[PDB]
């Protein structure tokens, strides 16, 4: 038995389940930050489930079989390209925003989820909230056009209308020069072709509009470099705010079950990540689409529903 | 087969076929009749019924 | 809003409709006009938003004075002839006020202004049961006092119909606005053989029902709303694009499909009391409709639009809810044209 | 059993008049069924000429139906009189 | 009403011109109104000036349309001394075609109202000749 | 997802079908019957 | 048919003319409507009393109750077109077009 | 024809008891045999709309389909052929009842008709 209404009017209340626990809440950082390690210990202390961020191959992780797929059925987008070529002709940069914004919301949604139906909590690194930072450094610098950040708009406005924002946001805040000494001694041989200009577009993208838009209806831990080390005074910090300013005290059993309703069927989560805008970076060819379409459906586990495939094992198929 | 199957075959279409045209022409005639005047089990529209009156003294005389 | 509470509403829908079609007294219909409009109107204003409540403001509107004018004719009726019984209507002025009560309530036109502009404010599961599920009081009622309706009035306001529906349907955009522009010409269509042959009407009825709930249905399936995002839907499942345009190319009339089974039976019910230039207007009328449903169906299955790259992810998902009798709609609204003598069934 | 005088004990107490409200609201409700006098009360309802009673005509074969006022014959309100 | 209708079907096809053309000058009057309360009521344009205009200009029209179409149907059934004969009609609805055109002032729009009009107005005589129904009464 | 056959729902949908066909053709027996006996025809 | 029936007929169409007039101020609307609704009521409960149709007393009433709830309903409506746009100016509503 | 006010008409009767004496459709009927292709066409669109094996998603559900497709086939055929059965007896009792109306035609030979010739040139 699947949730639904019937489901909702005999016995599924999510309100009861929330215990003062749940307490969503996003660790936020610049890039290469020790924001990582810090999620993982706070999910650890305070019993919280601790999502890993999302990435290109994020989608196919929850899909099947976890291992992930071709670069050319999933993304059409790479992260080392967009560093050696950032205003690269073939609108990469555009492309790899686009998909790592619509994973994060994919992964808000699966988190909103999980948390409803379970009600313990979850821990996040930079949700869809945040992620406009790095479309804001992206256009600053020059790789992308104005129209690109007309469309990340509209489709941001119109997917992120309907989810309720994180109870905490941590942010863990690191000189610029640190980050590209800690950049340099990370050893990935495209991350040292990251500008100076990129991250410092990064952060102050993030302190002058990303924080006091979160500090304005939630709680914000602003966090240095050394102080974020030590996770004890960060979950003390989380045990001893309040939330009250934000949506969730409003809510009810109506609206939670509206917005469970919501979270599943991902199709309807995805549904306006794919307005019909053309813009030149992200649209395809008719061509281009039949054939990889083509090529996305002889993979084994995907020709039909989950359940109905008879290379991958299953079996009783005339009779399912 | 010989000619007498298609020949005989032929002949009993035709009987249908025009036992079936004059069934059309009388049904159409029935109903148009039928709807002018109103005789026929057809085009009967209710009225009202007559069980529902009441047939008794009505404190006054005269009804 | 609460499940329970829109089941209630549901069932109260259903139950004024019910009424008004089980009820022999003019007062008990009026009050399951009445109870209809009064539960109809939270299933508009489901989704919140100005759009919804607009739309919904206007249908109130429109059914209370449609209510007002009903009432009215009852009245003068009532006044003319001691009988609340719905029969005969013994005059000629009630019978025209509620013919035009009537047509208000139904959408014909030049009554029709509020049908797109209603439909379009309002999602898709509100529109399919505004659609459909409305049209069977009105029509129930236009059905039993078919004897005294004036044969010019409901003439002119069904080719008028016919009319509006296909000129309105060529320029929207939209697929609710085309829905709406469909339903006025298929109204205009039905209406018309009501003085002639009550069963056309009603068979007309069933099958335009099956055929808007199977499409409606299948844009349901497909989340699209705007002409390009059913394009974007080959994509994903062309199946329900192949579905969806031999769907449309049944609501146009082409033979063998079932659409073709009402306008053909119905030209030959007006041809049987020599009614032979109307017929042949409605014909070339229908034509439009067949091309904006064409229109449709060019830019939806028979040609590939240009894609998005983020229609990637969405073909690791499947569609977790599944609508039943979607197969059994389209079959019906497809495949049904051999059994055409079944109508003898006075369905 | 002890749950529900355990609640019945919890709203008499802080909700007192929502107690009472219901209690004479089922009490309305049952009791008629049971009392034995609205029998009476349909009957005095009955018994009570709001019209003229027409007068049947004879033919000789109405023993029950009195020829006059006074005759023993036809209905008697004495069970009125005894109330 | 149907009082105009009656009016212009009473008076015989080949005789009193000024009669018939007054009966579709009145029709066309009646029309024009019609259809300038609707562009009115659907399309109100600036103010009351305008719009008086307007229906001045549509109501003038039409009676135009109708009383030319009258008079040459009338003219040509006396003249070629044949009644009843569908073409008479054809020369009326051609030549309030071109009195359309004259007035919108474009050669396209006279011309096509011009066949539109004529092959309209033959099929309603030749309708008129063998009893055509356009809303026939429900006989079956 | 990871469903194995649901065996209530196939034995349901079984004896749904042999019923309706068992009732169908009862039915039609006792038709057949009923008209030849209706017109004695045997 | 004595003048009584004729001049509530008039009411009755003038409240009409009235409603689908639409100068501006939904209310007004709404008042037209309730108007017309008068107006029935007047006129069925003159009718209803002059042929001493004695069931049929109990139509006015439903009538009414049934109207008045209408009337409810669309007030509710009418609210929430203010708390949209700030007034219940009839123009207002145009973002739905043919 | 508007048989909804004939006389002695049960209001909700899908059936009436008369439409007894009439013969059953045979189960091997033509219309059967559609309204069971009917039923296979759905359950073959159902397996294609849930991105199943079309021919051989599932045997239980097409099953069903066919069977309640060729039961209601069944039932309406048996309806359809009574009203026609109906319409029919109606049409001579009226024809019967009303000689005036339906005079013989007084029958005549081709001999003596004259028909006119139009030459074909
Ligand atoms: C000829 C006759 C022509 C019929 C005209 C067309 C009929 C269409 C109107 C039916 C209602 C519309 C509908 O159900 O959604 C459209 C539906 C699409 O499904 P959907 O988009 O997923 O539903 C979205 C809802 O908004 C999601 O709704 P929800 O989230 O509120 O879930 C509540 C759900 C679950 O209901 C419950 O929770 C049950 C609890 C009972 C409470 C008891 C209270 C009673 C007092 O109940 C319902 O959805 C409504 C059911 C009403 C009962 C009708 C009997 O399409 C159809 O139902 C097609 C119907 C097939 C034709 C009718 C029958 C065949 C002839
Ligand atoms: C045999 C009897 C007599 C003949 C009868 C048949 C003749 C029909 C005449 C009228 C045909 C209507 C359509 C024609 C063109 C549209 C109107 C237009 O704007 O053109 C202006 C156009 C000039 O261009 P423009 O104005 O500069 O362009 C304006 C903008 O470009 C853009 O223009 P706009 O945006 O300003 O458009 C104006 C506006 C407004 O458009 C309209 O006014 C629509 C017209 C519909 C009424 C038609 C009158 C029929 C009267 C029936 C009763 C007759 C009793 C006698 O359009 C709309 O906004 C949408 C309207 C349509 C939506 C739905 C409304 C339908 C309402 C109901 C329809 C009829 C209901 C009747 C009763 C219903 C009861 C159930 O040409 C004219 O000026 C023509 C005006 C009238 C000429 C009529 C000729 C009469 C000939 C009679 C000969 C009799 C011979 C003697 C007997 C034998
Ligand atoms: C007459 C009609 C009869 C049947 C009516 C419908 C029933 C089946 C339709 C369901 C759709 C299933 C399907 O798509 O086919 C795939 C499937 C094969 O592929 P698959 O790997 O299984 O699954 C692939 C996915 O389905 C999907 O594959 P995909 O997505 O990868 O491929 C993409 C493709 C997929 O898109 C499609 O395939 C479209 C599906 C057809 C539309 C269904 C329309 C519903 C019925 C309306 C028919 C209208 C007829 C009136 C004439 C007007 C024509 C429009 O979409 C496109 O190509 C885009 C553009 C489409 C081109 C233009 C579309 C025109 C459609 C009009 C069709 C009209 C004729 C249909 C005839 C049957 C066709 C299956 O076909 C079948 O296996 C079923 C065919 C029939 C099975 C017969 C087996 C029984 C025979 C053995 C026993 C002997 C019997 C005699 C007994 C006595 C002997 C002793
Ligand atoms: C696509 C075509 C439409 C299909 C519609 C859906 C099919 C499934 C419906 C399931 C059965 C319908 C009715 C259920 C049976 C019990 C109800 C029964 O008692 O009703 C009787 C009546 O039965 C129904 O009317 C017949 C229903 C059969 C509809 C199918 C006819 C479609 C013709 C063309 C398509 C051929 C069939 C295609 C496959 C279904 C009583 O008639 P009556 O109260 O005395 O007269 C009322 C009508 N009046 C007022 C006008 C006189
Ligand atoms: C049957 C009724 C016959 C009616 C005859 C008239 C129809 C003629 C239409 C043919 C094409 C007209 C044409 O030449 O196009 C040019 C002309 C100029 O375009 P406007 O933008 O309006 O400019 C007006 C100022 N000059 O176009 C038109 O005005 C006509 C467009 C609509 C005509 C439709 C007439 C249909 C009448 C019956 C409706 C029912
Ligand atoms: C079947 C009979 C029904 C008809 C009779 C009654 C008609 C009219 C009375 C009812 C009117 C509406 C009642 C609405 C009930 C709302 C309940 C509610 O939500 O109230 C709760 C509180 O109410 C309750 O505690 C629950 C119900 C209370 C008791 C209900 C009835 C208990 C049993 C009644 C029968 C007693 C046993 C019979 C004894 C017979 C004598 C020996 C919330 O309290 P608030 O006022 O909102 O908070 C303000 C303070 N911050
Ligand atoms: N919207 C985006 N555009 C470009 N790159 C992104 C985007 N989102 C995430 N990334 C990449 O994800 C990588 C991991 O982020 P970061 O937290 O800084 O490193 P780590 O996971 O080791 O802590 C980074 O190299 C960053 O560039």
């Amino acid at each position: 038995l699947q949730y639904g209404p019937l489901a909702f009017v005999l016995g599924e209340r999510t309100t009861r389940k929330l215990t003062e626990t749940s307490k969503v809440i996003t660790v936020d950082g610049n890039i290469c930050s020790g924001k990582g390690r810090l999620a993982r210990e706070i999910a650890e202390k305070l019993g919280l489930r601790h999502f890993p961020e999302a990435g290109i191959h994020y989608a196919d992780s929850t899909t099947g079989d976890g291992k992930p797929l071709d670069v050319q059925l999933s993304g059409n987008c790479s992260l080392e390209k967009f560093y050696d070529d950032p205003k690269s002709n073939d609108g990469n940069s555009y492309r790899l925003q686009s998909w790592l914004y619509a994973s994060r919301l994919l992964q808000y949604a699966d988190a909103l989820e999980h948390l409803l139906s379970t009600g313990q909590g979850v821990v996040l690194e930079r949700s869809i909230y945040s992620d406009f930072v790095f479309l804001e450094a992206m256009y600053r610098q020059g790789f992308i056009r104005k129209q690109c950040v007309e469309h990340y708009n509209e489709v941001k406005k119109v997917t992120a209308c309907e989810y309720l924002p994180p109870h905490v946001v941590v942010y863990v805040d690191v000189p610029v020069p640190e980050i590209q000494s800690r950049i340099q001694k990370k050893g990935n041989p495209h991350e040292m072709k990251i500008t100076a200009a990129y991250l410092q577009d990064i952060e102050n993208a993030y302190k002058k509009t990303f924080l006091p838009e979160m500090s304005e209806k939630c709680e914000v831990l602003q966090y240095s470099a050394r102080e974020a080390e030590d996770a004890e005074k960060v979950v003390e910090d989380i045990e001893y705010l309040k939330c009250d300013k934000g949506p969730w005290p409003d809510q009810d059993d109506r609206t939670f079950h509206r917005l469970r309703m919501l979270v599943q069927n991902k199709l309807e989560v995805l549904n306006y990540t794919t307005i019909p805008v053309y813009l030149p970076e992200i649209t395809i060819g008719a061509h281009q689409s039949d054939r990889v379409f083509q090529k996305f459906t002889e993979l084994p586990g995907r020709k039909y529903s989950p359940g109905y495939n008879e290379d991958v094992g299953d079996k009783w198929i005339w009779l399912k | 087969d010989g000619p007498e199957k298609n020949y005989e075959k032929t002949m009993a279409i035709l009987q249908i076929e025009a036992e079936k045209a004059e069934l059309r022409l009388k049904e159409l005639e029935v109903r148009r009749l039928m709807r002018a005047r109103g005789d026929g089990p057809w085009y009967q529209y209710p009225t009202i019924d007559k069980a529902l009156i009441d047939h008794s003294p009505k404190t006054t005389p005269d009804n | 809003m609460n499940p329970i509470i829109y089941t209630t509403l549901i069932m109260t829908v259903m139950s004024g409709t019910m009424l008004v079609m089980i009820s022999s007294h003019w007062l008990l219909i009026w009050i399951g006009f009445e109870m209809n409009l009064l539960a109809m109107i939270p299933v508009l204003m489901k989704n919140f938003n100005p759009r919804a409540t607009e739309a919904a403001t206007k249908y109130f509107l429109t059914q209370a004075t449609a209510s007002m004018m009903l009432m009215m004719a009852i009245i003068i009726n009532l006044l003319y002839s001691g009988q609340w019984t719905i029969t005969k209507m013994f005059n000629p002025v009630a019978m025209t006020m509620m013919t035009m009560a009537l047509a208000m309530k139904l959408g014909l036109s030049p009554f029709h202004f509020w049908v797109p502009e209603v439909t379009q404010g309002i999602s898709l599961q509100a529109g399919l049961l505004l659609l459909t599920w409305q049209k069977l009081a009105p029509l129930s009622v236009l059905c039993q006092i078919s004897q005294s309706i004036n044969p010019n009035l409901m003439l002119t306001m069904a080719m008028l119909s016919i009319l509006i529906g296909g000129w309105g349907g060529l320029n929207q955009t939209q697929l609710r606005k085309i829905m709406a522009y469909s339903s006025i010409a298929h109204m205009g269509w039905m209406t018309a053989v009501l003085p002639y042959n009550t069963t056309m009407t009603i068979l007309n009825l069933l099958i335009y029902i099956t055929m808007t709930l199977a499409m409606f249905m299948l844009l349901i399936h497909s989340s699209a709303t705007t002409t390009l995002s059913l394009s974007h839907t080959w994509n994903k499942m062309p199946v329900i694009t192949s579905l969806m345009m031999v769907t449309l190319l049944s609501m146009g009339g082409l033979p063998p499909l079932s659409g073709f089974m009402p306008k053909w039976m119905i030209i030959q019910e007006m041809t049987k009391n020599e009614s032979i230039i109307m017929p042949t207007l409605m014909a070339m009328t229908a034509l439009l409709n067949l091309y904006f449903y064409m229109r449709l169906a060019y830019s939806s299955s028979l040609t590939m639009f240009p894609s998005t790259n983020n229609m990637k992810m969405k073909w690791q998902f499947e569609h977790t809810k599944q609508m039943k009798l979607l197969p059994t709609m389209i079959v019906l609204s497809t495949l049904v044209l051999p059994m055409t003598p079944a109508l003898s069934s006075l369905n | 059993a002890g749950r529900i005088a355990s609640f019945l004990k919890n709203a008499w107490a802080k909700e007192p008049v929502l107690v009472a409200s219901f209690a004479i609201g089922g009490l309305a409700i049952i009791l008629p069924s049971l009392s034995p006098y609205t029998n009476y009360a349909i009957r005095i309802n009955r018994a009570t000429p709001y019209n003229y009673p027409v007068p049947l005509r004879d033919d000789g074969n109405m023993p029950d139906v009195p020829s006059h006022p006074q005759d023993p014959q036809g209905p008697s309100l004495e069970w009125l009189k005894n109330l | 009403a149907k009082t105009l209708l009656h009016k212009y079907s009473d008076i015989p096809e080949g005789t009193e011109c000024h009669r018939k053309a007054y009966a579709s000058t009145s029709i066309g009057g009646a029309t024009g109104l019609i259809v300038s309360a609707y562009s009115i009521a659907l399309k109100p344009p600036a103010s009351f000036l305008e719009g008086v205009a307007r229906t001045g200009r549509y109501t003038f029209t039409s009676a135009a349309i109708g009383a030319i179409f009258g008079l040459t149907s009338c003219i040509s059934a006396q003249v070629r001394e044949k009644p009843d004969d569908p073409l008479n009609y054809f020369i009326g609805g051609c030549a309030g075609g071109l009195t359309l055109g004259a007035r919108t002032r474009s050669y396209g729009i006279g011309a096509a109202a011009c066949a539109y009009m004529g092959l309209t107005a033959a099929l309603v005589k030749m309708g008129q000749l063998e009893g055509w129904q356009v809303f026939a009464e429900p006989k079956v | 997802p990871h469903g194995s056959p649901d065996w209530l729902k196939v034995g349901l949908t079984l004896g749904t079908s042999v019923f309706l066909w068992i009732y169908l053709i009862k039915q039609h027996k006792e038709d057949v019957l009923e008209y030849k006996r209706r017109n004695g025809l045997e | 048919m004595p003048l009584v029936y004729m001049n509530i007929i008039m009411a009755f169409a003038i409240a009409l003319a009235g409603l689908l007039m639409y100068r501006s101020h939904l209310m007004s609307s709404l008042l037209c409507l309730e108007g017309m609704m008068l107006s029935l009521f007047i006129m069925s409960t003159l009718i209803i009393l002059n042929t001493h149709f004695t069931l049929a007393n109990m139509m006015p009433i439903i009538l009414l109750v049934f109207a008045a709830c209408e009337a409810a309903l669309g007030l509710s409506l009418l609210v929430m077109v203010s708390n949209t746009y700030g007034t219940d100016y009839v123009q207002n509503l145009n973002l739905l077009q043919c | 024809t508007m048989m909804s006010g004939r006389p002695g008409r049960v209001p909700l009767q899908f059936l009436p008891n008369e439409a007894r004496s009439l013969p059953p459709p045979k189960l091997t009927d033509p219309r059967l045999v559609y309204m069971g292709f009917l039923g296979y066409c759905s359950g073959l669109i159902d397996n294609a709309i849930r991105r199943r094996p079309v021919v051989s998603a599932g045997l239980h559900r097409q099953l069903l389909y066919v069977t309640s497709f060729v039961f209601f086939g069944y039932y309406l055929l048996k309806r359809q052929d009574y009203m026609y059965a109906l319409r029919d007896h109606d049409m001579f009792a009226y024809v019967k009842s009303h000689p005036e109306d339906f005079p013989e035609k007084d029958k005549k030979t081709y001999g003596e008709i004259l028909e006119e010739f139009h030459p074909v040139r």
